[PDB]
């Protein structure tokens, strides 16, 4: 015990003696300007940047990831016309295809339909694909799991079934057929 | 002096890192397909692709809780002014006009409430829009 | 002789050092197994990072703004207004396309 | 303390080891192009604003 | 002895005042450890696309000096973001086919980048053919446009 | 150590522009994404 408690002693204060005289005035010199950068960034009004940066800035890149049309490249923007402030009526003539049924892929493997159902303006919420299915008039759709949260019209709530627009609220999760 | 300090502002960082770990996590998710989007719309090396859609007032622009019409500065003037604060669409969360917009953005610490900034969110005074848009002035 | 000479200074020796220990030991037992699993979980951020290493400061004049770049700002947009010049496209092509 | 520390250590020693060599990769091209990230840290406020 | 003393109290000191701190650090940094790990293998491809689109992106805003070149070409327009269902969502996740990635380079043989789908309350995905606009006309007066609105167009 | 020194210098020497980037990007990024907001594009006024 003790023997060997001495020498390892010796060589420990041996050893710990040259590493602070080696590295000891550039750990210090590396923690003061860590502290005084990160207290510079902790600032009041930095401070409220990252939270505001943090809060608000998924939704702008999501927003983003959702003016890109796949088919026509690039970005897509429309000429609004302020300046009374706008005109009392608009139009919305057509939407041309922006993504192509071979082009989709999806971030997660339990947000893809399943056959028979396609997606929709909301991921997760899967509608049926048929000739007549356009514009909420097919009944039946259903959910993608771990979908709870997404209030929703009533329009969209009448084709969306029971099981599945409890569980847009509700705890379990549906059973597709 | 400067030990204790580094750690509580590490502390700290890591503090509100971890309350907003789903906002990270979506950047992480988005920035790769970012990148792919850029590469995409890249093809031609000095001009960008940037469409335009067709259809005038499909959702009309809110000019409520931005800044009034008399205070536009003319297009010669490229002289640079301070930032301002706080300006978003205030419309009383309704309409299909700027649904995804600043005053429904998730509350990471408050579960179940939707505002613009955290200030916002930790404050407990209701949320009351500036002013409905309206097409005829006054939008304040 | 010498002992009883300096049994406070011998005593006041322990106790601070119990005074370290105590405060050190409790640091290193609260943080042993985070300190773990935190390494273990940032060694394949770190080293992804060694691999993009060389590219990160090219790729930060992008990364964070992304559509705009960092390096030509303060002449594209004069203050309040983008500049941009409008090319705009009938050919049949882009026709198709859109 | 001593027992802690030798815990701490018998553990975490090749991780350590690990993440010193990842950070050394790291660091060496910040420190090649240390001038660049001046630069652009300098840059960027006023792109911003 | 006297070395002992001063050391002692010296870091005793130290160590109460940032020993708390750094427990309760590497407590709170499990999470983020976690999802930093979890998205390493879309960490460096990010990095090296960022950094080669770089140049391609300056380009664009420094080659005429004093505008941006934009190649413009008239479009449609999806339909307007729905008032409950579009709002926004924050339970992004995963990546390129399940799995956090990136994409192969988008050269000229592979154009289209895959639209990627996650959980964020809005979508652009069931936009695969040519329809009438939905909320077709509309007026600000009295509110009243004809059309329905609708998540499935 | 040392190249987290010069590291760390360069930071530190630029700690005031990263409180200015972390603040003024603050200010401006829920206005600049509320363009993206109102549909699945981005309104766009053109002066001209």
């Amino acid at each position: 015990e003790l023997a060997n408690a001495l020498q390892d002693l010796n060589r420990v204060l041996k050893t710990t003696r040259e590493f602070l005289d080696r590295n000891g005035g550039v750990l210090t010199h590396d923690i003061d300007n860590l502290e005084q950068v990160t207290t510079a960034i902790l600032q009041p009004e930095p401070r409220d940047g990252l939270e505001t940066g943090l809060h608000a800035y998924p939704n702008l890149a999501a927003n983003v990831l959702n003016i890109n049309s796949p088919n026509q490249g690039g970005i897509i923007g429309l000429p609004v016309l302020p300046g009374f402030n706008y005109l009392p009526f608009g139009m919305n003539l057509a939407s041309t295809a922006m993504t192509l049924p071979k082009q989709i892929a999806y971030s997660e493997k339990r947000l893809q339909p399943p056959p028979g159902y396609k997606d929709t303006t909301v991921p997760g919420i899967w509608s049926r694909d048929t000739l007549f299915s356009h514009g909420n008039h097919e009944p039946g759709w259903i959910v993608a799991p771990g979908m709870q949260g997404v209030q929703v019209q009533p329009a969209t709530a009448n084709m969306l079934t029971p099981e599945s627009l409890a569980e847009l609220l509700g705890g379990p999760d549906i059973v597709p057929p | 002096e400067s030990l204790p300090q580094t750690l509580a502002n590490l502390e700290i960082v890591i503090d509100m890192l971890k309350r907003y770990n789903k906002n990270v996590e979506q950047v992480l998710v988005a920035l790769p397909q970012g990148a792919a989007v850029a590469q995409t719309g890249t093809i031609f090396a000095p001009e960008g692709l940037l469409h335009f859609g067709l259809g005038i007032n499909a959702p009309p622009p809110c000019l409520t809780g931005f800044l009034p019409a008399s205070q536009w500065r003319s297009p010669a003037d490229t002289r640079t002014e301070p930032l301002p604060s706080g300006l978003y669409c205030k419309i009383p969360k309704d309409a299909p006009n700027a649904v995804r917009g600043a005053r429904n953005y998730p509350c990471a610490d408050v579960p179940g409430k939707r505002a613009a900034t955290p200030r916002e969110c930790r404050s407990d005074e209701p949320y009351q829009p500036l002013g409905t848009n309206p097409w005829y002035g006054d939008p304040d | 002789q010498h002992f009883a000479e300096t049994r406070d200074l011998f005593a006041d020796a322990v106790t601070a050092l119990g005074r370290l220990s105590a405060a050190a030991d409790e640091t290193l037992s609260g943080s042993n197994a985070n300190l773990h699993t935190n390494l273990q979980n940032l060694q394949r951020p770190l080293k992804q990072l060694g691999r993009a290493a060389p590219y990160l400061v090219g790729a930060l004049k992008l990364i964070l703004t992304v559509p705009f770049n960092i390096d030509n700002i303060p002449k594209a947009i004069r203050g309040d207004y983008i500049n941009v010049s409008l090319k705009l496209d009938l050919t049949l092509s882009s026709v198709d396309n859109a | 303390a001593a027992g802690s520390l030798a815990d701490l250590l018998s553990d975490n020693r090749p991780l350590l080891k690990d993440t010193i060599g990842y950070l050394d990769v790291i660091q060496a091209p910040l420190v090649e192009q240390k001038q660049e990230v001046s630069d652009i840290l300098v840059q960027m406020p006023q792109a911003l604003k | 002895l006297v070395a002992a003393v001063g050391f002692g109290n010296t870091g005793g000191d130290i160590f109460e005042r940032g020993g708390p701190y750094l427990v309760r650090g590497a407590q709170d940094l499990l999470p983020t450890s976690a999802l930093l790990d979890e998205y390493s293998p879309a960490l460096f491809c990010t990095i090296r696309n960022y950094h080669d689109a770089a140049p391609k992106l300056a380009g664009a805003l420094g080659g005429n000096g004093y505008s941006l070149l934009t190649n413009s070409l008239v479009v449609g327009v999806g339909n307007p973001y729905v008032y409950p269902d579009n709002l926004p969502r924050v339970n992004a996740k995963g990546g390129p086919e399940g799995r956090p990635g990136c994409w192969q380079p988008i050269t000229r043989d592979l154009w289209p980048f895959p639209y990627l789908v996650m959980d964020t309350g809005a979508s652009i995905a069931p936009y695969n053919h040519f329809e009438l606009g939905q909320p077709m006309f509309a007026e600000y007066v009295w509110g009243r446009q004809v059309g329905e609105n609708t998540i499935n167009p | 150590l040392e190249q987290l020194r010069t590291v760390s210098d360069v930071l530190n020497e630029r700690k005031q522009d990263l409180a200015d980037i972390l603040t003024v990007a603050g200010k401006f990024i829920t206005s600049l994404a509320e363009a993206l907001a109102s549909g699945p594009y981005f309104k766009v006024m053109l002066v001209n």
